[PDB]
């Protein structure tokens, strides 16, 4: 009973799983981002 | 010295554009047309200028000995 609660739960868990995974996709693109502009104007910086 | 003011303020833009905006990837395209400008950063703040007004204190270096010439004026006087 126990494994099948938990085989339900994770089920209902993955059944917002494709929302979970494009939320995380676009956060982790906007977070790139931002990592990539900052990297690139310390660069810049530091070069000149 | 005005061009080195307007590209602080222009590094100050691109830092809150980057903060504000940060999809921007060419910026740092930008940086390699730096180098161009480099060049003539290669003759920018520092030591280039000046030997070229030294050209015209050469004649003064022998205004100098004029100077020494003074002093031996005082020979003369005596």
């Amino acid at each position: 009973r126990q494994l099948f609660v938990r085989l339900l739960a994770l089920v209902k868990w993955a059944n917002d799983a494709g929302k979970v995974e494009k939320c995380a996709m676009i956060s982790s693109f906007l977070d790139q981002q931002a990592i990539l502009f900052v990297d690139t104007a310390d660069r810049l910086a530091s070069l000149a | 010295r005005k061009l080195n003011m307007s590209i602080l303020i222009n590094f100050l833009d691109l830092l809150d554009i980057l903060i504000r905006s940060p999809g921007s990837i060419k910026r740092e395209e930008k940086l390699e047309d730096l180098k161009l400008l480099f060049v003539h950063v290669h003759h920018l703040i520092n030591e280039y200028r000046p030997h070229q007004a030294r050209e015209t204190l050469r004649v003064m270096m022998e205004v100098q000995k004029r100077q020494r010439l003074e002093t031996a004026e005082r020979f003369q006087k005596h």
